[PDB]
């Protein structure tokens, strides 16, 4: 997606370097700027769409799905292997019970 | 059709002797308060539909129909 | 990717529009360049929150996907009906499944029909048979005294009627439902545990309240659906179906339920003098029973939270609240169901 | 639509009902139209110095709703207080493109051209009225026909008609362009005035029957 | 109210610095509102006894904390229901109520639903609610240009 | 009520028939039916011509004897100055529809003189009345913009206007034009609660205004100045209400106090891994901003404390109740709550 193809054949989509000043380009350029930045934006949103990647909010509602709730000035690294950890719990048998005791000490 | 004005119906299968389903049809219809015809599904083309639904002389329900 | 209101992209826009010329700075409302603009910004403030709404959306599907926990459907609404005969029975006489059940009142059209068979004995008087509604949603929750005849020939049946209102019909699960639903079966992927066996006796998408007790060398299982009765066939299906988590060293029982009954009476101070009359009363205690009845046993009576959902009600016109009776907490034994009995309601 | 009028020198309104619109009794639906008090037509003109707004006199221009018009109530506010914008609503109002109006001619059939302007101040140009027809029909000879990315079959095959400057390629472009021109439903239809063909160059007129 | 009942959880909802470099708010009561109010707040009018559409833009007010957070953001949403209200009710029934609704008391209205639109995009969960009170920003405006001409044309 | 042409030229043929015997021949382009036909115009033209002076006596006539104005959509006007570089030697004819063109460019705007005007034989200077083309405020201009003439002369020097357009007018509806003529007369209305608190407000620095009345005495207070009142604020009130209040009842003006209220409560949560110092805290928020905002006079219902926290999130929320609060705070009618100090406890 580009605003300078598929926008219009007789528009000027060039600067007149005959004058400084030119509305048109202005206007032109803030417009590109304004739907390429809301591009990039979009292409960003790759990594918060995966858990793999997801950080800040999207990494709280993650974990608000998996019930897994962020403890207190908790960063998002360890946060993720927690919830990994937990979803693959290993707990009923006596010794995976005692070797549970790791997370409680 | 009208649910509000219709009261609970026991109709009977035999009502008419030896008839067609369509003789049994138009009983349940109670023509001429509800329309019932045979037209090409629009919104679905390539098939048929069945319609049967309150007659269009209602104020509102004149305004439903689609204009050509 | 983060929100951003219309007015702050506007003006962001406005800022760099202006750079190298002077010749724009007029942005009165009856400008058109503004109102460009001012679509322009709306248009890309709705994109973003439609695309948060589609990711949260795409989150919901991939957790759907991931471990198969598919949402809940509309589920059907069931009870039981009495059959009431004109003399006493001489013959076995039968009843297959699917007959239709109506009621006549003109203000629940609904239908229900029959799913098992059932015979009746000799020298019988009444019987007990389930029904399930072929509508699925709210319209099954009829009330007490609805369904009136079998919309049949009836010729050995003078009249039918039920005992119990319907409760079990319900729309489709809320979000927050399927997230505690996926949080219980997260919790319940270790077996041979109270909050594993949670989940594993809630699969079953009929059982709304569930409790487990526990001792020494036994575990016993408390269910019920939301009319509080359990029955045999779900049960067996219980049994059949949980025998993926069941522990393989103890033995375990599903059975015991019992309705615990309570008087509740409550004193309310309305904020207007002025319409205190007692159909306002009736639809206070018509709340106050499907708040109390939709409790379960795992649920326990609590004060604060019977005041919370009695003051759903806006605050302007109940302005006091206060129970006669009632003055502490009640705790529920695990076998045992609050719910309402014989309510009293009144002003003062 | 409605037909433009002009008071001439001791004339009444029933006369100019009756030339129009046949029947005299219409009048009294016509003056709320025009917007005017009881004195709707005076030669003195100080007379109408008093209010010049709700008055009318000789040489002032007025509006004649056609018949279809007249009885709606909606016509009649619009016409009451808008009187002159009434054209240029007719004409439609759009942002003015022709920045270099000595430019865009040098390069016919040519990309890039066409941009934004700035009048008054602080405010996008635009245009209205004729100067808006005028410059939509000239946008659309100069467009293609096959090059817009939305509603296609919009433009000319002008580029296309480049030949070798003989008449039967003259009458080909003369009816690409009526086409063109015709194209619009608000002009009525069109007409060559004159051809001329010296050299390498071609030159001639057209003439456009716009609606009021 | 004279000829069709209304939700219960309406009829409870509508019983009842920042500032935005654009729009300034204001707190002018449109007439309609004025006496239609009156009559919300009076019993004399029918009532449904149970609710359904729980994708209304009220529930979405409910449920979040706009109440307590910030109770005069929340006053403003009551007053642009209000006069929304007032002019659905009119024009399917009882065409009495017109003449006494004006361009200018229609026009406020968008100055307020802009003003709270501004605190609402700052926080993400009130997304929902900024999302539909945009699309009748737009819808307000059309008939600011029209009532002058409805009200001559009846 | 008004009648129509065919009912007139009906009548006035049915009586000269009646009373004329003379005449009998009523084809189109007779002399006598021409005639008849002309008073019958000239009597319909006078019944619409009552039709609407009648429509503007109901629509604003009676309004009219009140001191209000109305506004009919009156282009601006105003007067205009030329100067000429010597004294004139011949009679300089201004035909009607000149224009006088805007020399800036920012401005759009256009005049046009309705009336001609003749140029003395030796005056160096002449004024002139100039309307403009467009309506409403719009036609409005600053001084010092009318610069240009369409049809210059060589005579003419230069255009100006010393004084401004102040004569722009714009016109509303019906609605608006009634509205303010019933908020004048509703403020007439004196010796009422309502009445009082208008009076109140019309001065400056009045918001918040409570009144609490009773068959002894009647005291208002307000918070209308950051929260306070200042003592001249009340002596300038006082003096205000006088031709307000009833007469032979007594009037007192008083401040406002508040009541700071402490509160340990404790919450239970369901699911105790959820806890944390932003919980917390932002439920401490909460309540505080819940009790900040009281209206005045306001009871400290334990009830809707409860009924306001607990609806946070109700699946959060198990168990609720407060350490230091024994039941509901009554307050007199100048006390407000207000959050002295406040703690949480999670269980």
């Amino acid at each position: 997606a580009n605003f300078l193809k598929n926008l219009h054949p007789l528009l000027r989509r060039d600067r007149n370097k005959k004058d400084n000043q030119d509305p048109n380009f202005a206007l032109i350029d803030a417009l590109n700027e304004e739907m390429n930045q809301v591009e990039k934006d979009a292409i960003e949103s790759k990594l918060q769409s995966s858990l793999k990647t997801s950080t800040s909010e999207y990494l709280d509602k993650f974990g608000d799905w998996f019930g897994v709730y962020r403890k207190t000035d908790e960063k998002d690294d360890v946060y993720r292997a927690r919830i990994i950890k937990y979803l693959l719990l290993k707990r009923g048998t006596n010794n995976a019970i005692i070797d549970a005791i790791k997370d409680y000490l | 059709s009208w649910d509000e004005f219709e009261k609970l119906t026991e109709v009977s299968a035999f009502t008419n002797f030896d008839g067609s389903l369509k003789q049994l049809m138009d009983m349940v219809t109670a023509r001429p308060f509800n329309e019932l015809f045979f037209k090409n599904s629009e919104k679905t083309p390539g098939k048929a539909q069945l319609v049967l639904r309150k007659t269009p002389f209602n104020p509102t329900e004149w305004r439903a129909l689609d204009m050509i | 990717m983060k929100t951003r209101k219309l007015t702050n992209i506007l003006s962001k826009l406005i800022d760099k529009t202006m750079a190298g010329t002077s010749k724009i700075t007029d942005f009165t409302p009856g400008s058109a360049s503004r109102s460009l603009l001012e679509a322009v910004s709306l248009e890309i403030e709705q994109f973003y929150i439609l695309t948060k709404e589609n990711i949260d959306w795409g989150i919901q599907e991939g957790i759907i996907e991931a471990f198969d926990f598919q949402k809940r459907q509309s589920k059907r609404a069931y009870g039981d009906v009495t059959i009431q005969f004109y003399q006493p029975l001489d013959m076995r006489m039968y009843i297959p499944a699917g007959t239709t059940f109506t009621s006549t009142r003109q203000e629940y059209p609904q239908q229900f029909e029959t799913l098992v068979d059932y015979y009746a004995e000799p020298d019988s008087t009444e019987i007990v048979v389930e029904v399930y509604c072929k509508e699925t949603g709210v319209a099954g929750n009829v009330p007490e005294g609805t369904i009136n005849t079998i919309a049949s020939g009836s010729s050995l049946i003078r009249s039918v009627n039920n005992e119990y209102s319907f409760n079990t019909g319900t729309k489709e699960e809320s979000q927050e439902d399927f997230k505690r639903r996926f949080h219980s079966f997260v919790e319940s992927r270790g077996r041979a545990t109270n909050k594993s066996v949670r989940y594993g006796a809630l699969q079953i998408p009929d059982v709304e309240g569930v409790y487990v007790y526990e001792e020494t060398g036994h575990i016993t299982v408390f269910a019920h659906d939301r009319n509080g009765n359990l029955s045999d066939t779900l049960k067996e299906d219980i049994i059949d179906a949980l025998q993926d988590y069941r522990p393989s060293g103890i033995m375990l029982d599903v059975t015991g339920v019992e309705k615990e009954e309570v008087n509740v009476s409550a004193t309310v101070t309305i904020s207007n003098k002025s319409r205190i009359g007692d159909t306002l009363q009736k639809h206070i205690e018509s709340v106050i029973r499907s708040y109390l009845n939709n409790l379960k046993t795992s649920d326990d009576l609590i004060i604060t939270d019977l005041i919370q959902a009695i003051m759903n009600i806006d605050d302007v016109l109940i302005y006091d609240v206060s129970f006669d009776n009632l003055d502490e907490n009640i705790i529920v034994p695990p076998q045992g169901i609050i719910r309402a009995g014989e309510i009293k309601v009144e002003l003062k | 639509r409605f037909k433009k009028h002009v008071v001439q020198h001791e004339e009444t309104m029933q006369a100019i009902a009756q030339r129009y619109y046949g029947d005299v009794s219409y009048w009294i639906d016509l003056v709320e139209h025009n917007n005017l008090k009881y004195p709707y037509l005076v030669e003195t003109d100080e007379e109408k110095m008093k209010d010049p707004e709700r008055l009318a006199s000789t040489g002032d221009t007025l509006i004649i709703p056609i018949e279809s018009d007249l009885t709606d109530v909606s016509a009649k506010e619009i016409n009451s207080r808008d009187k002159d914008v009434l054209v240029e609503l007719a004409l439609g109002r759009d942002l003015n493109i022709t920045a270099d109006e000595k430019y865009f001619n040098e390069h016919g059939t040519s990309d890039n051209i066409l941009a934004f302007s700035t009048n008054g101040n602080g405010d996008l140009d635009t245009v209205k009225g004729i100067d808006n027809m005028k410059q939509q029909l000239q946008a659309r000879l100069l467009t293609p026909r096959g090059s817009l990315m939305l509603h296609p079959n919009y433009g000319s095959d002008l580029h296309n008609l480049f030949g070798l400057n003989i008449p039967e390629q003259a009458t080909l472009i003369e009816m690409e362009v009526l086409r063109t021109l015709t194209s619009d439903n608000r002009v009525k239809s069109a007409n060559l005035i004159d051809w001329k063909i010296q050299g390498n160059v071609y030159s001639g007129q057209f003439s456009v029957e716009i609606k009021s | 109210n004279n000829f069709i009942p209304q939700p219960q959880g309406l009829l409870r909802f509508l019983n009842t610095s920042f500032v935005s470099k654009f729009y300034t708010p204001q707190l002018q009561l449109s007439e309609l509102a004025k006496k239609v109010l009156t009559n919300i707040k009076t019993d004399d009018i029918p009532v449904l006894e149970r609710e359904f559409n729980d994708n209304t833009i009220i529930h979405k007010a409910n449920d979040t904390l706009l109440k307590v957070q910030a109770p005069r953001m929340y006053m403003i949403l009551q007053s642009i229901v209000l006069e929304a209200y007032a002019i659905v009710n009119c024009f399917v029934e009882n065409p009495s109520s017109l003449k006494y609704l004006t361009e200018e008391d229609v026009s406020i209205t968008r100055e307020n639903l802009n003003y709270v639109a501004d605190y609402l995009g700052n926080y993400d969960d009130y997304n929902s609610v900024v999302l539909d009170l945009r699309d009748l920003d737009l819808c307000f405006s059309a008939i600011e240009l029209q009532l002058p001409l409805i009200k001559k044309e009846a």
